[PDB]
RNA sequence: ACAGAG
């Protein structure tokens, strides 16, 4: 918080009470809260030879396999989810033409990190209920004008 | 030449007409040879956005 | 003057690294490999302890003492 | 000629320049003037182009 | 085949050189010839799955698969604005004689986390500067320093 | 009936001046049954048309075949027997203007009808006796089917 | 107080009305929407803010027969409140089961 | 009694910037109260203050007297300001962001399906068109798609109820008109908005920016009357930018970068380029050089010199131009006139 | 500075105010936002009537 | 102690001046794959014009140096090249030129375009409105004309 | 009297 040198003090009170972080960011209990839809790279024609090594080489490491058939190399996508997407195969001229980037619209890849008030998975049932809960205030509101 | 920044070491025993201070001053990601030779990086005036 | 407490972009606790960050930095580290044993992922919190300057360790000794 | 743990003694910043006076509490630049060289012969133009 | 382009369009997100495509949602009724895409509950719960992949200390990562757009951004934002927490906005100092400003060391300890569950405590009502057992806590920091 | 005009057609050029847009393409076709021409835009997304596809295109004033005219709006999510059933292909537009053939200075027949679908442009030229029926200001509905 | 308050368009007998949701902003707005546009008795929806300074946005809706508009839009909170229901109990079950396989491993 | 009340909403108060060269220097605007400190305006009045954001300042005035409100609000109002006295051209019009917007919006390759028209036209339901009904246009496509092509939520700037009686007219030349296909161009650089529904051509600075005349504002303001003109400019203020922000619009180093195309022909350019000079430098100091009429020898070369270096820029101007792709954001902003021009591209 | 331009053809005017400026598209075009603190000052004389 | 509001010079050591014009939450920003959020976002208009080149390197030189714990110069009539600074980026697994996939945080649909990302150095300058406003009703005279 | 700002 501070540092000193001998002779100087500190000496201070603080009052914690509650509030919403859209009030102070102060009161926000995530590090980071995201999504990202989930890759699904496309091989649209095989890519054998020494052209497979090359394509294993324009994505994120762990996510293009080359493996031997007979002895041969072929590739083929094997953890999609790991991609980031840096768009390394367009500045390849022969294989922009075999690959389809895409994301899955319907699949949300949730991280949240929280910042220790509490775990993250009350965070995220926290959450869901405070949506539940606007729902909930203008039902009673169109009780109470009807 | 108008940037907030840091005047020196002796800015706190100091007492002047008029003194700007930032707080969390940072130096910058990039950087010339001149920024070296005048030695701006150890009191810098910005910060990285 | 003194290390910031949150990351300024995303708000991950950064005011806790910098007594270690300075450590690692006598076990002769380099930088990007002293971040990533932090915990840095992200570069929004790595230029929080790559760009400071540690003014307070140098204003106090202009400042008065016994 | 002093060393940067005895600027400390005397509040003052290894880094601050000099090159200015303190007159009365306030510091004070004599500025660099620009200047025509003297014993020269300039050849130039009147205004009525002679 | 123009099914084929429509499914793709209604499904995928296409990342090209110069932009992505198909970004919008469009599973609406009336945008699509044959589809009935009008609300239907239990379409949604037979679809709708939820799959942790990752958790421990401070992290988690999980996939929703099934849900829009529009209901996963709003998690998403109640978590960064509406989710409450504890944390300090009153200082009372007492002799602070560090170099560090008190403006600047009230800001610098609201920003520190405190573990109290915040649902146990309520809203401290407007004005009410002392507040009570129900909606505050406290914490006391006093340091001198000196020679060794 | 509400047809104002039907023809098979033959796709001659795909993009005369190269591709200027991704979507849309200029598609440049002539008449067998009839000399005439067709300038037509099309969204080569949702419906892709090749060099040597060969289409049949109705234009008619209402899309329901018992000469109804009731359109106060169009409600997609309804469903009737329509002409639409047979047709892959439509867009709804307004004929916006009737222009001459300038290329003869005597004795000429060939006009110029242009409609537009909301910016994609249509030209239909040949003659008036076929053109029968456009007034400006008027709302058509283009109808188009591929054939095999 | 009152956070919900109803606009009816000047000419349309209550097939047209805005409805201000007070304390609200693009978290509500643009959940409730989705909900709305699924109904095929609904022609327009959409929302604004009205200013970054004021926490209100003015969701519209706009139907296609008689019926009028506060029915798509009760219709569209019970929906969406029932959505994050089975959300919620979806995930507490999955929290539950990724803990209990990680207990029984290792042991 | 006299009861000297706070400046209240709908007090005409006069607005000025410190250098003024003409009379819309100064002109009268009502008031709203707001609680940030900054006096603040819609950004299509920066054109007649000549003002820029970059920590500017501005004058206020209040009229104490009821007779001077009358002036004020009726000779010196915005909407009886529109057009510059000088050659009669409007100035308070679309301005950047807003004709870029525009611009990409009334582009042929938009379709919106219904849910996204919605949330565009939506956003012009604010203020007094809160009580208007909003008139969504029937579909273009219908069969495999229901799409909204985007110059029809364009047109509900120009008539967003049934009740408006605007019926614009504009028919003109875009910037990039070929010249030769009068409403067929290959360009969509054809304008013609018939009954205010726009049936060809994108939006350009020369059809709603400051510039000149052919300015659809300026047509309704010709045409319809001032308060049309003033309510068409706020639904633009109001959706061009809910469509830009959540399009995305992004300039990078990846669109100023010289492909491979350019870098072997400005070599060829300026070898070339370089030794046509050489010669005439020879032919002035050893040899005889075409005098031409008027000038010193001397002087012939250096418009012999001035030829073959605009030429070098000029071809290498003209050859970056044919290689960079649509959706260069540069390029996007030459086209639709919004900032830059292609010097500027062809400079950096 | 003298008289005739510096106090007769132009002079000082009091209800006036002065402030940095910054945009607002929410605004109508004839609209401009004014500060708190400069409408709690500039005052307007409303004679009193029914 | 002041914080930064809405009328705050701030500027970007290339004479890319401006004054503050909006404050938005963290909830409304558009958000990476990697959950950053910018600071500040600059309209991109200004740098047709102006032909602020580098700015746009600094963007690119910076973000490469942060990635690996590097300064990287910047220096006139030299520094580091474009070259070397892309090949960090893409061996770090960001895109070379910098341009990322954006999700808006308003709709949480994806934006069409990539926008580019990075650290850009930004100072405060003096010029404040607290400072700068400014109002009369009526006050103090001069004693010899008695205007304000 | 000098420096600033637009
Ligand atoms: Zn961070």
């Amino acid at each position: 918080i501070a540092q000193l040198r001998p002779g100087q003090e500190i000496d201070l009170l603080m009052h914690c009470v509650k509030g919403i972080g859209k009030d102070h960011a102060k009161f926000s209990p995530v590090a980071t809260a995201s999504y990202r839809l989930l890759p699904d790279i496309t091989l649209l024609e095989p890519v054998e030879g020494e052209a497979a090594e090359e394509l294993s080489r324009c994505f994120s490491p762990g996510v293009i396999e080359v493996q031997e058939v007979q002895g041969k190399k072929v590739a083929r996508v094997a953890n999609p989810r790991l991609d980031t997407f840096s768009r390394e195969i367009f500045r390849n001229e022969k294989l922009k033409k075999v690959v389809r980037l895409a994301r899955v619209r319907d699949h949300y890849i949730f991280s949240v990190e929280s910042t220790g008030v509490l775990p993250p998975d009350v965070l995220v049932s926290e959450a869901i209920k405070v949506l539940m809960g606007k729902c909930r205030r203008f039902l009673d509101e169109l009780d109470a004008v009807q | 030449k108008q940037a907030m920044g840091t005047i020196g070491y002796n800015q706190r025993n100091r007492i002047d007409t008029l003194m700007y201070l930032l707080a969390y001053p940072q130096k910058p990601m990039v950087k010339t040879k001149t920024i070296e030779l005048i030695e701006f990086e150890k009191l810098p005036a910005g910060q990285n956005a | 003057m003194i290390i910031p407490v949150r990351c300024f972009t995303c708000g991950k606790i950064v005011g806790n690294k910098w007594e270690a960050y300075l450590g690692l930095l006598q076990a002769e580290y380099t930088e990007g490999d002293a971040l990533d044993a932090l915990g840095l992922k992200r570069y929004c919190c790595r230029r929080m302890l790559l760009a400071h300057v540690d003014l307070i360790e140098k204003l106090l000794n202009y400042a008065p003492l016994e | 000629g002093k060393t940067p743990a005895e600027f400390a003694k005397l509040n003052e910043c290894p880094l601050d320049p000099g090159g200015y006076f303190i007159v009365k509490g306030v510091e004070k630049v004599i500025l660099i003037q620009e200047q025509l060289s003297k014993n020269r012969i300039i050849v130039e133009a009147d205004r009525k182009g002679a | 085949a123009a099914s084929q382009a429509v499914e793709e369009m209604r499904s995928r997100v296409v990342l090209g050189e110069f932009g992505v495509r198909n970004v919008h949602t469009t599973d609406f009724p009336g945008n699509y010839s044959g589809y009935d895409d009008a609300w239907d509950q239990d379409r949604f719960e037979k679809n709708f799955r939820v799959d942790v992949v990752h958790m421990d200390e401070n992290s988690l990562e999980f996939d929703m698969v099934g849900i829009d757009a529009a209901i996963a951004n709003a998690f998403r934002r109640i978590l960064l604005a509406e989710v409450p927490t504890m944390a300090v906005e009153k200082v009372l100092v007492y002799n602070n004689t560090s170099i560090v400003q008190d403006e600047i060391l009230a800001h610098r300890l609201g920003l520190i986390p405190i573990h109290a569950d915040p649902r146990l405590f309520e809203y401290r009502n407007q004005g009410d500067e002392e507040g009570t057992e129900i909606d505050t806590l406290q914490f006391r920091l006093q340091v001198r320093c000196t020679r060794n | 009936a509400g047809i104002l005009f039907e023809d098979i057609f033959d796709v001659k050029d795909i993009d005369p001046e190269g591709k200027k847009f991704d979507r849309v393409s200029r598609l440049h076709c002539e008449s067998e049954s009839f000399k005439m021409d067709l300038i037509l835009d099309v969204n080569i997304q949702i419906y892709p048309v090749d060099l040597g596809d060969k289409f049949r295109l109705v234009i008619a004033s209402t899309l329901y075949e018992d000469g109804t005219l009731d359109d106060g709006e169009y409600n997609p999510t309804d469903d009737r027997p329509s002409r639409a059933d047979q047709f892959e292909y439509v867009m709804y537009g307004k004929v916006y203007r009737i222009e001459g053939d300038e290329t003869s200075t005597e004795a000429a027949t060939r006009l110029s009808a242009y409609v537009s679908y909301g910016g994609l442009l249509m030209r239909l030229q040949g003659d008036a006796n076929n053109l029968h029926g456009f007034e400006v200001d008027s709302r058509v509905y283009l109808l188009m089917k591929k054939l095999a | 107080k009152t956070a919900l308050e109803m606009v009816q368009a000047a000419g349309t007998d209550r097939h047209c009305v805005t409805f201000v949701l007070h304390e609200e902003d693009h978290t509500l707005g643009n959940s409730l929407r989705y909900m709305i546009m699924k109904n095929p008795e609904v022609e327009f929806c959409g929302y604004t803010t009205t200013h970054p300074s004021e926490s209100k946005i003015n969701l519209r809706i706009q139907t296609r027969g008689t019926l009028p508009a506060v029915e798509p839009f009760q219709r569209g909170l019970n929906e969406l409140m029932n959505v994050c229901q089975h959300v919620l109990d979806k995930f507490e079950a999955s929290i539950k089961d990724y803990k209990d396989q990680k207990a029984s491993r290792n042991e | 009694d006299i009861v000297e009340r706070h400046l209240i909403d709908g007090d005409v108060v006069l607005f000025n910037r410190q250098p003024s060269l003409h009379k819309l220097s100064i002109m009268a605007h009502l008031a709203r109260v707001k609680p940030h400190r900054t006096f603040r305006f819609n950004e299509c009045v920066c054109t007649p203050y000549n003002a820029d954001f970059d920590g500017d300042e501005m004058n206020l005035h209040l009229p104490q007297t009821e007779e001077a409100k009358a002036e004020a609000l009726v000779l010196m109002g915005t909407k009886a300001n529109l057009v510059t006295p000088r050659n009669g051209e409007p100035l308070i019009a679309a301005i950047q962001d807003f004709l870029t917007g525009a611009y990409l919006l009334t582009l042929k390759d938009t379709f919106f399906d219904r849910a996204k028209a919605c949330q565009i036209i939506a956003s012009i339901l604010v203020g007094k068109d809160e009580k208007i009904k909003v008139r969504l246009p029937p579909p273009t496509i219908l069969k495999p798609v229901t799409l909204w092509t985007g110059k029809q939520i364009f047109s509900v700037i120009l008539r967003p109820s049934d009740d408006n009686p605007v019926r614009a007219n504009l028919r003109t030349k875009g910037k990039q008109y070929c010249g030769k296909g009068e409403d067929l161009c290959a360009n969509d650089s054809y304008v013609t908005i018939q009954n205010s529904e726009l049936m060809s051509g994108s939006m350009d600075k020369g059809t709603l920016g400051s510039g000149s005349k052919n300015n659809i504002f300026y047509i309704l303001l010709r045409d319809w009357g001032q308060n049309e003109a003033a309510d068409a400019m706020s639904r633009l203020a109001r959706l061009a930018p809910v469509y830009l922000s959540n399009r995305g619009f992004s300039i990078g180093i990846g669109d100023v970068t010289p492909g491979q195309g350019l870098l072997k022909a400005k070599y060829e350019l300026l070898n070339a380029g370089y030794k046509k000079c050489d010669e005439y430098i020879e032919a002035l100091n050893t040899g005889k050089l075409q005098q031409q009429p008027g000038c010193t020898a001397e002087e012939t070369l250096e418009a012999l010199i001035l030829k073959e270096l605009s030429v070098i820029r000029d071809h290498a101007g003209s050859a970056c131009l044919r290689e960079l792709d649509k959706s260069n954001s540069p390029l996007t902003m030459a086209l639709c006139g919004s900032k830059g021009s292609f010097i500027n591209i062809s400079q950096m | 500075q003298g008289r005739f331009r510096g106090n007769l053809s132009g002079k000082r005017v009091d209800f006036s105010g002065r402030t940095v400026i910054s945009p607002d598209p929410n605004l109508r075009i004839d609209e401009v936002a004014v500060p708190v603190h400069v409408a709690k000052i500039l005052t307007f004389p409303e004679k009193v009537n029914k | 102690t002041r914080r930064p509001e809405i009328g705050d010079k701030f500027s970007s050591r290339h004479g890319q001046k401006g004054v503050c014009g909006l404050i938005v939450p963290q909830e409304d920003m558009p958000f990476c794959d990697s959950g950053i959020c910018p600071d500040i976002i600059m309209n991109p208009h200004g740098f047709p014009s102006r032909m602020t080149v580098g700015k746009l390197i600094e963007l690119l030189a910076g973000k490469a140096g942060v990635l690996d714990g590097r300064f990287h110069y910047g220096t006139a009539f030299g520094g580091s090249k474009v070259k070397d600074v892309c090949e960090d980026l893409v061996r770090h697994g960001y895109n070379y030129l910098g341009k990322d996939y954006v999700t808006s945080g308003i709709t949480g649909e994806p934006l069409e375009a990539y926008i580019y990302f990075g650290p850009v150095y930004y100072q405060k300058l003096k010029h404040m409105v607290l400072d700068k406003m400014h109002a009369r009703a009526r006050g103090p005279r001069a004693v010899l004309t008695r205007q304000p």
